[PDB]
């Protein structure tokens, strides 16, 4: 019956859950954790380049706080 | 030679490795190809004649070639670009020794190098196709049979008498 | 770490065309009254590995008259271009954020005609020919209407990043809002996929599988595999454009379990559409989008462009 | 071609998509029937008419078989009559389904296709079970018909033509208002009642064109 | 012997595959052809065992030879043969493609199809039924699952 | 840099099939295989006359109409503006005058292909 | 009589004339044939499970050929050559002689199956119900001379089929 | 209701003896139906029938796995039926 065609539709369903949940965890991988920085403009951009100055290992993710301003 | 040989095929495949290798620049080879439908037909004609039981035969060509003029025909024919170099035969060799490594059909072998560069021996002595009763067919009658097929769109449809016939040494 | 996520786009994207084969074989059996293949496989699950594996076992010939260079070249854009449509895509993270996610889809797909123009002229023969200026003139029609289309909801959204129509569809859907170009754009996605009732580029009954004629082994699942990998692509692109899934930054798989199925619905609506209409005539298709779609697609343009300004609802830039 | 019916060979002059001139070429199923028929007798020669038409196969049977009692002077029975009518009319539905259905495939349409195809499917169980061959049934004869139907075939027939009017409403669901279809199928092909007439057109050709004449 | 082995398991999928998709190209001659639709039809669905009809004889793998073939046609049905590429498969259905038929002493008719292509199956009957044809379809998988081209190379 | 290594992947692995389809199989080409497909019976003319085409009109409308959709497609960038009025005045104006278009042209018998 | 299958006019009342342009607009005809192919989506499908279902046939079914016996084995055939002369493609070959016990016997009964267009008029024609079209349909072979059947393959057909082909007989004789 | 499917369903994987032999007919049948057992040949093939089922569909048979001198598990022919069952499973009559 028509129930027979769900197999496929499964598969199917199975195969494109991967590219989105991969690049979820591979962003989070990554990032530290956290999700990937959107740098869509100079602005992002340059927070971003000062988050890695800051960081001390090359890494903007490394976030600093109050316990390294003192 | 004939639509599925090797000769023509194999002179006319080697537009794929740039120009065209021979030794001595194919000038100390001579060779008289024979036609396959006349080697059938006298195949055919030794069963039926009763006098042929326990002979040897001949079967040959009507004209014989130097191999550089019959390459050179078969690439004017094929309408591809002719580009010969010579090649000495210990570097033909090691080229021949290369290609027979393949699992598969090899493209050439050391034995089919010394082959191609062998010229082809005269045995007036044996009979023949006359004497089978078959007229041997010449290679300007046949060749557009097998080597239209190595020709480029642009080339396809030229007809048989639009190549000379090549020289030959008889 | 990005060549992985690389390959984990591609891969699944190729199994994912391979079992909507086999789905749209047995959809069409269903609503045929048979059963599509059950035999291969359990409930025919291997059946796409046995085509595949025929196509790539088989002999390809490329014909003595034909244009070997774009003879071969044609399959690779089809199939590059199939692959690339799919990196701006956000679910709901896309493998490459573009400020233009749009721009590059529409580009992209002009890009992508030309695989069929090419390969109809390189075989040289005349029904190849035939389907190659069909596909001219489909492609002519469609893609003015889908731009004026995609201009309109974008303006809706406010740019043409698709991460910010996630964002835009947080409350409604874009398919509440503008149904109209809703329907249009499904019609228009119909004509850009080469689908029936559209498919005129390889019509079977009028010409002998058109363009794709002298196309065997595995040249041909070349094609096959980049038009499927197109249909899915742009179902997928109506789910995001149309009914806007809830994002939770925390959980993101329920983004992409509901993407999910909405794609793998607007795909077997296709298949549906395919099963239940006849083919149309390229010069009907020419008349059905430039003298129907095409003037309500620029009333609807003007609404739309006035219509966030007389009610003051213009959104964000970024 | 799957258009060109397997042996017809439309040698067409195309301005672009434009028909200049259609130019077929027939005879690429001709076999030399009417020779052969010549060489054999009249019963020998009935299956020749089974093999002519063949989608309406007991039809052009009792066309040689009417013209073969008028030569011979003789009447067939009104059993015989009846079941020659019965079934006439069935391998009209059987024709019209075929020619209806390969039509909206040419055109683009399938599952009408499929379902009718099913309804062919139960006609053929009717003809196996009265001749014993599903197509080729050699059944209607000069001088009546071969044998007498077996002891349920009246009611099963009963049943079929009782469910198939909702068959014929699904196929009309699909085509009949469709506006793809109108647009594929209105003003395509119109042929006056006079060309009709003087081209030797009959049946549907001539009843579409207006012309009332049923034989 | 380890190759013996791969090379056995390598045909054995290698003829799976082919046995498993066959693409018989839309090929009807004559009534025939009708049988051949009803095993197309939902009762006996081919499609159903992974054969499916192809317009292209580029994009086919079996030629299923139904009807009466002409010596008008022969020309046509040899050419299509050969633009099949390899591997390709002939079935002959009914008797007039078998052999003459009942057109068998005719002067426009040739006797049988295996005078023009290398046939690989006979389907008997005029016509074959679509369980008939079907019968031979699957008679025709089971002769493709014996092949063993990797296994004649190794040894060869 | 990484959409470049994307075109780079999807371009080899394309040609990595196409190497695959054509090296993998055994291969058999004779002229008649190869021939030109026409339905089983040889071409009379060329595929490479002259194919009339019948929307020539169209094609070039086409290209002027493509151009108006490249002038209208920064306007969800110039829905930011300050001078609403004068945006809204001139998008309707470009619609407007490309809707004047459609009209010519669809009562002038533009979009009636040539017999 | 006759009718007319296109000849209605539309109404032009302002009602049927809105609901024209909303069919027009909102693709109310399309949306139906939707609707009808879902219905057949959600019916049961109409396939056998061949080749482990059959589809149904009647005693009347003419299949492969096979020759008879009598209960005491003895062949039935008389060679007649009457289903030789009715045959009409011919299929038939014959050749008789007195057996070593005097019988009119065949020495060649030859059916070629390729030729044979499947009739069932030499069944008819057979005074003795020697020469049946038996049940069998599933016979195709591999090479084409394994379908010229001879004396020892239509008795061996006979042998094999006895059972199912008395029984058909039996059930349709009486309409013979 | 969806539950009395499901039920059907376990019935039927229970009705062929575990699932191993619910597979085993999977795989070389196509079909996990379960009717009564009408009989038995001398090879081995197995005849079933349900007449609930639409006609043709009401009988079936599961062919043996060895006939003759021939492995049968899965190349199975639909010769593989003597005359009396190929007579009651095409329904030339009623009678098994
Ligand atoms: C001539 O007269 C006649 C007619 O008149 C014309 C007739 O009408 C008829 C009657 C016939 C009809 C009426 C037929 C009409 C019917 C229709 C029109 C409808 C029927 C349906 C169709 C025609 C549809 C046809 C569709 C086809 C054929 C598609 C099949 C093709 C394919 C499946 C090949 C393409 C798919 C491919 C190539 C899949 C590729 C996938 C991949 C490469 C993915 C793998 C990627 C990798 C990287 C592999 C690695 C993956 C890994 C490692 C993952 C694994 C990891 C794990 C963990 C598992 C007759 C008889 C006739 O005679
Ligand atoms: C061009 C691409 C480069 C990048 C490649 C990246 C990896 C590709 C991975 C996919 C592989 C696709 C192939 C799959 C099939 C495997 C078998 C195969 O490949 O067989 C190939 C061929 C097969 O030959 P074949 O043509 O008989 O094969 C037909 C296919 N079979 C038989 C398998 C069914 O194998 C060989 O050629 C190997 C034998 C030795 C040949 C020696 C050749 C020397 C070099 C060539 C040039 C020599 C002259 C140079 C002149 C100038 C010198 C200065
Ligand atoms: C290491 C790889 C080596 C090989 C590379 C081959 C490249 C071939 C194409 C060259 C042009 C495209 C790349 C240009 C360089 C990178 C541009 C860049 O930085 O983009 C960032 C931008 C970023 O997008 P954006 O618009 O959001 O940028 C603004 C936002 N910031 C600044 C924060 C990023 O990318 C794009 O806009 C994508 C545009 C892609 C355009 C491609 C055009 C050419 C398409 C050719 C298709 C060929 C198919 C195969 C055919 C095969 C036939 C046999
Ligand atoms: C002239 C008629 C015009 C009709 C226009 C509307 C057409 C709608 C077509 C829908 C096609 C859907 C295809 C994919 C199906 C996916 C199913 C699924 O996952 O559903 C679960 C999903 C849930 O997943 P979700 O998270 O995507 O849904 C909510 C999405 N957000 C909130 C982010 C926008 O949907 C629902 O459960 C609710 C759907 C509606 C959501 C919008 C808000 C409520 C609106 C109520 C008023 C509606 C008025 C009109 C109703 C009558 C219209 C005729
Ligand atoms: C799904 C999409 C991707 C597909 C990728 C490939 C899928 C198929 C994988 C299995 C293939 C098995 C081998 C089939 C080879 C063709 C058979 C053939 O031509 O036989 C006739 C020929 C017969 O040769 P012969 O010498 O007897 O014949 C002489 C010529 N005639 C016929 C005229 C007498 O077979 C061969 O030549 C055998 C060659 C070796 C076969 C094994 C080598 C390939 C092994 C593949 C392993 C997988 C990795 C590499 C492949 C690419 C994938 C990464
Ligand atoms: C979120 C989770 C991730 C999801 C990822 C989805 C990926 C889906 C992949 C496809 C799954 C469905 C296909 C497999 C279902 C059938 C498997 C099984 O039932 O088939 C059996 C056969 O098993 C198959 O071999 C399984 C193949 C699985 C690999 C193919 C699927 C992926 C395609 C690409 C693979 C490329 C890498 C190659 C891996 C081998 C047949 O049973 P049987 O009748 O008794 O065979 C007996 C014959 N013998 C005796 C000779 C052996
Ligand atoms: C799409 C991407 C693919 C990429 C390439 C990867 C390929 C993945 C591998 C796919 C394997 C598919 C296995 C197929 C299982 C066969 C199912 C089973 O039924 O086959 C049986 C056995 O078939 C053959 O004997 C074996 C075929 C499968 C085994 C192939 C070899 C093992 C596969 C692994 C690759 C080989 C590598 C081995 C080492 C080199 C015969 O059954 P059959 O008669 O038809 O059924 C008739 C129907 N009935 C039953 C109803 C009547
Ligand atoms: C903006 C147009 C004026 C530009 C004039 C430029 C010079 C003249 C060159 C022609 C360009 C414009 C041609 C458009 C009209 C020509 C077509 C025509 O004759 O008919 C128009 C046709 C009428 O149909 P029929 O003639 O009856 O044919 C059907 C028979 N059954 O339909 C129309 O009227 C469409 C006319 C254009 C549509 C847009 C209307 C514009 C109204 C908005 C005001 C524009 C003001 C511009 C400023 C905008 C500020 C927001
Ligand atoms: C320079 C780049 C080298 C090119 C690499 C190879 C290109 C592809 C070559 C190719 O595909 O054709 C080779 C071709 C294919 O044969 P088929 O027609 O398929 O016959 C099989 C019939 N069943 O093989 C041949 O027959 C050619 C054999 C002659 C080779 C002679 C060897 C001499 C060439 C080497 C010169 C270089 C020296 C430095
Ligand atoms: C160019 C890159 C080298 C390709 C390998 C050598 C080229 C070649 O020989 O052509 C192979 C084949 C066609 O060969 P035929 O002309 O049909 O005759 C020989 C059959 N084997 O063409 C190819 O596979 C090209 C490979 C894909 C190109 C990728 C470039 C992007
Ligand atoms: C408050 C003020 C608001 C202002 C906005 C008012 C707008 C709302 C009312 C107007 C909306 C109209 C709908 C716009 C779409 C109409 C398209 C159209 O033109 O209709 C058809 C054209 O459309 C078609 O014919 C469709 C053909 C292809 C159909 C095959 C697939 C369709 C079936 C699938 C259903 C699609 C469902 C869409 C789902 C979308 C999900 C994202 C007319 O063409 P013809 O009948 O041939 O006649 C014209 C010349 N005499
Ligand atoms: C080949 N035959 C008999 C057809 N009816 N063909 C068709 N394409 N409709
Ligand atoms: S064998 Fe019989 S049914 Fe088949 S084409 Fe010939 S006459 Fe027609
Ligand atoms: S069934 Fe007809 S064609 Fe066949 S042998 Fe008997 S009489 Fe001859
Ligand atoms: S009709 Fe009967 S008895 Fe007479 S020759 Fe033929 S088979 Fe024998």
């Amino acid at each position: 019956m028509w129930f027979e065609i769900l197999p496929g539709i499964a598969v199917m369903a199975a195969c494109l859950f991967i590219p989105g949940m991969a690049t979820a965890h591979i962003h989070k991988f990554t990032n530290g954790g956290k999700e990937k920085r959107v740098a869509h403009f100079s602005y992002q951009w340059n927070l971003m380049e000062r988050d890695r100055c800051i960081s001390g290992v090359n890494r903007y993710h490394v976030t600093k706080g109050l316990e390294n301003i003192d | 030679f004939g639509r599925e040989d090797r000769f023509l095929n194999y002179f006319a495949s080697m537009r794929w490795f740039g120009g065209v290798p021979l030794i001595s620049l194919g000038k100390e080879t001579v060779k008289q190809p024979v036609y396959i439908v006349d080697v059938s037909k006298g195949i055919i004609n030794a069963i039926k004649d009763p006098d042929a039981k326990g002979k040897t035969f001949a079967f040959v060509g009507p004209n014989r070639y130097l191999l550089f003029d019959l390459v050179q025909y078969i690439f004017a024919v094929a309408y591809r670009p002719f580009l010969p170099y010579p090649l000495p035969h210990f570097a033909y060799r090691w080229v021949g020794r290369l290609f027979e490594v393949s699992p598969f059909e090899p493209w050439t072998t050391r034995d089919k190098v010394e082959r191609v560069h062998m010229s082809d021996m005269t045995l007036p002595h044996l009979p023949g196709l006359e004497d089978l009763g078959i007229q041997a067919t010449p290679l300007e009658l046949k060749a557009i049979e097998v080597l239209r097929r190595h020709r480029t769109y642009r080339w396809l449809t030229s007809e048989m008498e639009d190549v000379k016939p090549a020289k030959t040494v008889n | 770490m990005f060549m992985i996520n690389i390959l984990s786009l591609i891969i699944p994207i190729l199994l994912a065309v391979a079992f909507l084969t086999l789905v749209e074989r047995k959809v069409l059996g269903y609503m045929q009254l048979r059963k599509g293949p059950n035999v291969v496989g359990p409930y025919g699950l291997l059946q796409p590995i046995a085509d595949a594996l025929k196509l790539f076992t088989k002999e390809p010939l490329r014909p003595a008259t034909s244009s070997i260079s774009m003879f071969i070249i044609a399959p690779i854009l089809a199939l590059s271009l199939a692959l690339t449509m799919w990196v701006p895509l956000p679910m709901p993270y896309p493998l490459i954020n573009m400020n233009l996610g749009v721009l590059f889809m529409l580009a992209m797909s002009s890009l992508a005609v030309y695989s069929i123009l090419w390969s109809g002229w390189a075989s040289n023969s005349k029904y190849a020919l035939i389907g190659a200026l069909r596909a001219v003139a489909q492609t002519i029609s469609y893609e003015v209407t889908l731009a004026i289309i995609l201009l309109s909801v974008l303006l809706m959204n406010g740019s043409y990043t698709l991460s910010t129509l996630i964002t835009t569809q947080e409350h409604i859907w874009m398919i509440f809002t503008s149904w109209p170009l809703a329907m249009m754009w499904f019609i228009s996605t119909l004509a850009e996929t080469n689908r029936a009732p559209f498919d005129l580029t390889e019509g079977e009954s009028e010409l002998v599988s058109g363009f794709n004629v002298e196309y065997a082994a595995g040249p041909f699942a070349m094609f096959f595999m980049a038009e499927y990998a197109n249909i899915i692509m742009m179902n997928a692109f109506t789910a995001i454009l149309f009914l806007g899934a809830s994002h939770d930054p925390h959980t993101p798989e329920l983004y992409t379990i509901n993407f999910v199925l909405k794609t793998l619905a607007l795909t077997i609506t296709f298949l549906w559409i395919r099963a239940s209409y006849p083919r149309f005539r390229y010069d009907q298709l020419m008349h059905l989008l430039w003298k129907s779609f095409l003037p309500l697609t620029l009333a609807l343009c003007m609404w739309h462009i006035s219509l966030p300004i007389m009610t003051a609802s213009i959104p964000p830039q970024s | 071609h799957p258009a060109a019916h397997g042996v017809l060979r439309l040698v067409m002059e195309l301005s672009g998509e434009m028909v200049r001139k259609c130019d077929p070429h027939i005879g690429l199923l001709h076999r030399g029937t009417e020779k052969l028929i010549e060489y054999k007798t009249y019963l020998q020669a009935l299956p020749y008419f089974d093999r002519l038409d063949y989608v309406s196969m007991m039809c052009n049977e009792q066309a040689y078989s009417l013209a073969v009692e008028k030569l011979l002077n003789i009447q067939p029975p009104p059993r015989a009559q009846w079941i020659r009518v019965l079934f006439g009319e069935i391998t009209r539905l059987l024709n019209h389904i075929m020619a209806v259905t390969t039509h909206a495939l040419d055109i683009g349409a399938m599952t009408p296709f499929f379902w009718m195809f099913e309804e062919r499917e139960k006609m053929f169980e009717f003809y196996e079970r009265v001749s014993g061959a599903r197509m080729h049934a050699a059944y209607i004869r000069p001088g009546g018909v071969h044998q007498d139907l077996p002891l349920g075939l009246l009611d099963d027939i009963y049943e079929f033509s009782k469910n198939f009017s909702f068959r014929i409403d699904e196929l009309e669901e699909m085509l009949t208002n469709n506006r793809i279809w109108r647009n594929r199928t209105v003003d395509i092909g119109v042929v006056t009642a006079e060309d009709a007439l003087n081209y030797g057109f009959s049946g549907v050709m001539l009843r579409g064109s207006g012309i009332q004449w049923d034989l | 012997s380890r190759g013996e082995y791969v090379v056995a398991k390598l045909d054995d999928l290698v003829n799976w595959a082919r046995r498993s998709s066959l693409w018989p190209m839309t090929f009807g001659l004559a009534c025939c052809a009708v049988e051949m639709m009803h095993m197309a039809a939902p009762r006996y669905d081919m499609d159903r065992f992974g054969v499916v009809f192809r317009a292209s004889p580029r994009q086919s793998d079996v030629m299923i030879v139904a009807g009466t073939l002409t010596n008008k046609m022969a020309p046509a049905l040899r050419k299509v043969y050969d633009q099949m590429p390899e591997p390709r498969y002939v079935v002959s259905m009914g008797s007039c493609a078998n052999g003459g038929g009942y057109y068998h002493y005719s002067y426009s008719v040739v006797r049988g199809c295996d005078r023009i292509v290398p046939v690989d199956i006979y389907v008997p009957g005029c016509p074959p039924t679509a369980e008939a044809l079907l019968y031979g379809i699957l008679q025709l998988q089971r002769k493709i699952k014996r092949e063993k081209r990797l296994r004649i190379w190794y040894r060869r | 840099m990484n959409i470049m290594l994307t075109l780079l992947t999807n371009v080899t692995l394309a040609s990595l099939l196409v190497l695959i389809a054509f090296w993998l199989p055994q291969l058999n080409a004779y002229s008649e295989k190869t021939s030109p497909y026409e339905c089983g019976f040889d071409p009379m003319g060329s595929a490479r006359l002259p194919f009339s085409m019948k929307f020539f009109l169209v094609a070039i409308t086409f290209l002027l109409f493509d151009l108006e959709i490249a002038l209208l497609l920064p306007l969800p960038w110039a829905s930011q503006t300050n001078n609403l009025k004068t945006m809204l005045t001139m998008a309707l104006f470009l619609l407007i005058l490309l809707a004047a278009s459609l009209a010519y042209e669809w009562t002038q018998k533009g979009l009636e292909w040539a017999e | 009589t006759y009718k007319f299958v296109n000849m209605r006019e539309p109404s032009m009342d302002m009602k049927s004339v809105t609901d024209r342009a909303a069919q027009t607009l909102l693709w109310t005809e399309l949306v139906r044939g939707l609707g009808m192919t879902l219905s057949y989506l959600f019916r049961e499908p109409a396939t056998i499970n061949y080749p482990f279902e059959k589809g149904p046939l009647s005693p009347r079914f003419r299949g492969e050929h096979a020759l008879r016996r009598y209960p005491s084995g003895e062949e039935r055939c008389i060679a007649c050559k009457l289903c030789e002369a009715v045959c009409p493609a011919q299929a038939i070959t014959i050749e008789a002689e007195p057996r070593a016990d005097g019988s009119r016997r065949t020495t060649r009964y030859d059916i070629d199956m390729t030729k044979c267009i499947y009739c069932g008029f030499c069944q008819e024609a057979c005074p003795v119900d020697a020469i049946v079209e038996g049940p069998n349909f599933e016979f195709s072979t591999e090479t084409h001379e394994e379908l010229l059947y001879n004396k020892e393959k239509l008795l061996n057909n006979g042998d094999k089929w006895e059972a199912e082909i008395a029984a058909n007989i039996q059930a349709d004789y009486l309409y013979r | 209701e969806l539950v009395q499917v499901l039920r059907r369903g376990l019935q039927q994987v229970s009705g062929h003896g575990g699932l191993r032999g619910y597979l085993r007919v999977l795989f070389r049948a196509n079909d996990v139906r379960v009717g009564t057992l009408v009989g038995e040949d001398k090879y081995g093939n197995k005849y079933y029938e349900d007449n609930k089922q639409f006609f043709g569909r009401h009988r079936w048979v599961i062919y043996t796995t060895e006939m003759n001198g021939r492995d049968t598990f899965w190349d199975v022919d639909g010769s593989m039926v003597p005359p009396e069952w190929h007579r009651w499973l095409h329904c030339m009559t009623d009678d098994p």
